[PDB]
C-alpha cells in the first residue's frame, strides 16, 4: 500500500498532525497505513481510527441526506441530483468497505481484552449500519443482519465482561438501539433496550471516573432523548 | 428527527 | 477531461448541489467542466468557480498554515512534521496550478465587459499570491512578478471604467494592498494605496443607494482593520 | 495578526 514504505510510529505522528490540520481523509489514510503493520492498537491509536473514518463517512452521510431530501421533493425535473447523490452513495460505500476490510483482515480477533473486542465488534455493526442506510433489496437484508450479528456479539461480550457505565458498552447499546428503530423496523426491541440500558447504569451514576463521567453521563442522556423522540 | 448515536 | 461527457447546464446544475452539500471539491470540478466547454461564465457562475475553488486552497491555506507552526516551534524533532507540510503544499500548488492554467487556457481575454476582465485578472493575482506564501528563491520572486503584473493590470482597468465604490474594484485594491504588504515586503505602497482607496471611496458614498452603501462599507471597513493592523 | 482580504 501507499504507506507501506513509512515507519509505524510515524504514520501515528502523521494522524496526529493531520487531526489538529482536520484532514480527516489524510488522517484515516495513515491509520490505515499504521493497522496494516499487523500489529495491535493501543486504546489511543483505535480512537485516532475511529475519530479519522468517522468524520470522513459523516461528512458523506450528511452530504447524501441533504441530496436525497432535494430528490424526494423534486419527486412531485431532469436526472442530475439523482446522478449526483448516486456518485456521493458509491464513495461513502467505498469508505465503509474500507473500515470493514481493515475489521475483518486486521483488528477482529479472538485473542485481546474485551475493551478492545467489543471497540471493533461495534465499529463493524456502525459501518454495516451506514451501509444499511443507502442499500435497497436483498443487499439491504443481507446488511442488516450483518449489523445485527456484529452488534449482538459486543452486546453478549460486553454484559459479561464490563460494568453497565463502561462508556464503550453505554454506546454499543446505544448505537444498536438505533439500530433496531432506523434500521431493523423493531421500534420495541430499540425502546426496550434503551430503557434497561439507561436503568442498568443508574445503579452506580455517582461514582464514574473523571475519564468516563461527562461520556458516560452524555450517553445516558442520549438514551433519554432517543426514548422522548420513540414514545 | 434521527435518533443519536455516540460521538466521538 | 472526467467531465467531458456532460452537458454544460448539467455541470452547473451539479456545482449548486455540491455547494448545497458543502462537497466543494466536487463542486470546483463541475465547474471546470463547465469552463472546459469554452463558453464565457455568467456573473452567477464566475462566482461558483471563485466559491469552489477558494474554498478548496482556503482550506489547504489553514493546514499549511497550522503545520508550518508547528515546524517551526519545534526548530528552536524528527522529519515527519516537515514532511507533512511539503504534502500539503504540494497539494496547494496543485490547485493554484489548475486554477491559474484555467484563467489562461480559457477565461482571461481582451473581450467582455469591464468586470469580467477585472474579475479574472484580480483572481489570477490572488492564485499567484497563495503560490507566493509556500514559495522559496528564485522561483518565489518569479511568481512575485507574475502577481504584481496581473494585479496592476487589473488596477488599470477598474480605474479607467468603474467607480470607486464599486465592489470589485475595492476587493481588489483590498487584495493587491495585502500582496504590496504581506508578500512584496512593501508596506508603504500597501498603507498608501488602502488610504487612496478608503478616501476615495468615502468622497462617493452620500452619492450611492442603501444597497450599494452597504457592499462598499463593508469592503471600506476591511480596509481599514488593515490600517489599523498596519499603523 | 494576518491582514484581511476579500471574503
Amino acid at each position: 500500500g501507499a504507506m507501506g514504505s513509512m515507519e509505524r510510529a510515524s504514520l501515528i505522528q502523521k494522524a496526529k498532525l493531520a487531526e489538529q490540520a482536520e484532514r480527516y481523509e489524510d488522517m484515516a489514510a495513515f491509520m490505515k497505513g499504521a493497522v496494516e503493520k499487523g500489529e495491535e492498537l493501543s486504546c489511543e491509536e483505535r480512537n485516532l481510527l475511529s475519530v479519522a473514518y468517522k468524520n470522513v463517512v459523516g461528512g458523506q452521510r450528511a452530504a447524501w441526506r441533504v441530496l436525497s431530501s432535494i430528490e424526494q421533493k423534486s419527486n412531485e425535473k431532469g436526472p442530475e441530483v439523482r446522478e449526483y447523490r448516486e456518485k456521493v452513495e458509491t464513495e461513502l460505500q467505498g469508505v465503509c468497505d474500507t473500515v470493514l476490510g481493515l475489521l475483518d483482515s486486521h483488528l477482529i480477533k479472538e485473542a485481546g481484552d474485551a475493551e478492545s473486542r467489543v471497540f471493533y465488534l461495534k465499529m463493524k455493526g456502525d459501518y454495516y449500519r451506514y451501509l444499511a442506510e443507502v442499500a435497497t433489496g436483498d443487499d439491504k437484508k443481507r446488511i442488516i443482519d450483518s449489523a445485527r450479528s456484529a452488534y449482538q456479539e459486543a452486546m453478549d461480550i460486553s454484559k459479561k465482561e464490563m460494568p453497565p457505565t463502561n462508556p464503550i458498552r453505554l454506546g454499543l447499546a446505544l448505537n444498536f438501539s438505533v439500530f433496531h428503530y432506523e434500521i431493523a423496523n423493531s421500534p420495541e426491541e430499540a425502546i426496550s433496550l434503551a430503557k434497561t440500558t439507561f436503568d442498568e447504569a443508574m445503579a452506580d451514576l455517582h461514582t464514574l471516573s473523571e475519564d468516563s463521567y461527562k461520556d458516560s453521563t452524555l450517553i445516558m442522556q442520549l438514551l433519554r432523548d432517543n426514548l422522548t423522540l420513540w414514545t | 428527527r434521527r435518533a443519536a448515536s455516540m460521538d466521538n
